[PDB]
């Protein structure tokens, strides 16, 4: 566990990258606005559990051909209960990531 | 009653943002033998055999932790 | 000696006191093979992480050094026999074949629970590592461990209120294992001192010399080092082959007499960081073992 990467890259055109985050999040029944053309904050219900998860996606531009999709969760507001905000929140980019990209 | 014209400002938008409020690309950590707030910001490895690594730093009152999942793809 | 200076500060402060201000946590999703969990674990310097499942969307249980070894036991023997699975199992199957109707749930603290709520449940549940938990979130902010707790109420409690108990020693006390001592020696395999784990379900064994005298320490910690190796088929060497590979610089084994008083092997204990002393003689035979569980069980009691 050398090198950590914020986010992923992409060279694919930034208008192809919001159409294709979107179009999955709407695929996955995500709840989302748009702040800015670059900057969506998005809400999910968990199925399991019934709470609410919240995270931002943020586009940025890093070359002249190479762009980079930051994910940042928004924090809210004896045996374990389901749930965890952490782990729910990876699971939540990851699933966005698999429907949406490569 | 004249036509009215509209000027959008068309591209302030034109490209996203630059990156660095200083968010780093790149964090590497090696076990030899703080940054701002890379806080709740996700960073992952590289795929290895078909396994995602992703982290996250995040903050309950006072203490930090950095929580790595490993996860099959 | 005392009500204690020791119960009553354990009652007096929150496991949240002891977390450090930065740490990491590995987490491994159930359906990740087993194979890569351990080497995850090598990698990433961590000798436990709690388990997701993402099915029921929750933490149900923990995979340790422990686990490894029974892996690793069960993998040994069963390639003998041609039967070669354990390997290609994820978390979830290799648990399923032992957890079957043996309920084991995750046993976890909350930050605001106390530390004494803490090593009470260390001590029932027989276990050696306690994710704390914070209910609101349901995130685990840290793992909670033996030597932890003792560093901590070393530093934070003062010397002179001072028990009569630390003045009186681990034989007076009786504290410590002082029968059935599970030992290996140095030309003991690998696969051996396995087995031996998974049946003693013990955290250490002495390496000792034909006359029984203590020479080297195999730790389950010692173990996971197998696991940054691709072959798994070096189990036929010697615990002694085994510990070159022991990073860092040995002095001897860290060892006790069963006169010593109680402060002195916390002292000790805590300077270097280690789980258990071996009891010796004058002689270097091995008497016993003292173990941060017999510490903590016994102030947890009040020393004895
Ligand atoms: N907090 C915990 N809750 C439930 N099971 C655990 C916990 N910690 C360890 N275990 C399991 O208990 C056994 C002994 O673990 P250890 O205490 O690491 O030697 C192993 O099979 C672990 O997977
Ligand atoms: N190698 C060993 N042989 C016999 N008893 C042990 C050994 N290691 C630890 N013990 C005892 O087993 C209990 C749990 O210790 P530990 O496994 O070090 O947490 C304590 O009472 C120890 O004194
Ligand atoms: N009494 C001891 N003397 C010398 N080394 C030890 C002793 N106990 C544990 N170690 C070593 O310290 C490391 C941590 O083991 P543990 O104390 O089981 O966490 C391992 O490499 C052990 O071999």
């Amino acid at each position: 566990s050398m090198a950590w990467h914020l986010g992923i890259r992409s060279q694919s055109r930034p208008n192809d990258i919001m159409a294709e985050v979107c179009r999955a999040i709407k695929q996955l029944d995500y709840e989302w606005k748009v702040v800015n053309p670059y900057y969506l904050r998005v809400r999910r219900k968990n199925p399991v559990t019934s709470t609410f998860s919240k995270m931002s996606l943020q586009l940025y531009q890093v070359d002249s051909r190479t762009y980079l999709l930051d994910f940042r969760s928004i924090d809210d507001e004896v045996a374990p209960r389901p749930g965890s905000h952490t782990i729910e929140f990876f699971e939540m980019c990851a699933n966005l990531i698999k429907i949406l990209a490569q | 009653g004249q036509e009215m014209y509209a000027f959008r400002s068309e591209e302030r938008f034109k490209s996203p943002p630059i990156l660095p409020p200083h968010l780093l690309q790149v964090i590497l950590n090696k076990d030899t033998n703080p940054n701002h707030v890379m806080l709740n910001h996700l960073y992952a490895l590289s795929i290895k055999d078909s396994v995602m690594v992703l982290s996250a730093t995040h903050r309950y009152k006072k203490k930090y932790v950095t929580t790595l999942l490993y996860k099959p793809i | 000696s005392n009500s204690s200076v020791y119960t009553t500060f354990m009652k007096s402060h929150r496991c949240y006191d002891l977390i450090p201000t930065s740490s990491k946590l590995v987490v491994f999703d159930t359906s990740l093979q087993v194979k890569k969990a351990f080497f995850a674990l090598v990698t990433n310097g961590v000798r436990a992480a709690p388990l997701w499942d993402s099915k029921k969307q929750s933490f149900v249980g923990m995979l340790t050094i422990t686990d490894f070894i029974n892996i690793l036991h069960r993998y040994y023997k069963s390639a003998l026999v041609q039967i070669y699975e354990l390997e290609e199992h994820k978390i979830e199957t290799w648990r399923e074949v032992y957890l079957q109707d043996s309920f084991k749930p995750l046993v976890c603290i909350s930050p605001n629970a106390s530390l004494f709520d803490a090593v009470s449940s260390l001590i029932r549940n027989k276990i050696h590592r306690l994710p704390v938990i914070d209910p609101e979130s349901g995130n685990t902010l840290y793992i909670l461990t033996h030597k932890r707790i003792l560093k901590f109420l070393k530093l934070f409690i003062t010397e002179f209120p001072k028990p009569e108990f630390m003045s009186k020693s681990l034989e007076e006390l009786q504290i410590g294992t002082y029968a059935n001592i599970a030992m290996v020696r140095t030309t003991t395999p690998v696969y051996v001192a396995l087995g031996i784990f998974v049946q003693h379900r013990v955290s250490a064994l002495p390496v000792v010399d034909e006359k029984g005298r203590v020479v080297d320490i195999y730790s389950k910690f010692d173990v996971i080092n197998l696991a940054a190796e691709k072959t798994y088929n070096n189990l036929d060497v010697s615990v002694t082959k085994a510990l070159q590979h022991r990073s860092h610089y040995f002095e001897g084994v860290l060892k006790c007499y069963l006169h010593e008083t109680l402060e002195a092997i916390i002292n000790r204990l805590v300077e270097a960081e280690v789980h258990r002393l071996v009891v010796v003689d004058e002689h270097d035979v091995v008497k016993g073992i003292v173990s941060l569980s017999d510490i903590l069980q016994a102030l947890v009691l009040t020393g004895g």
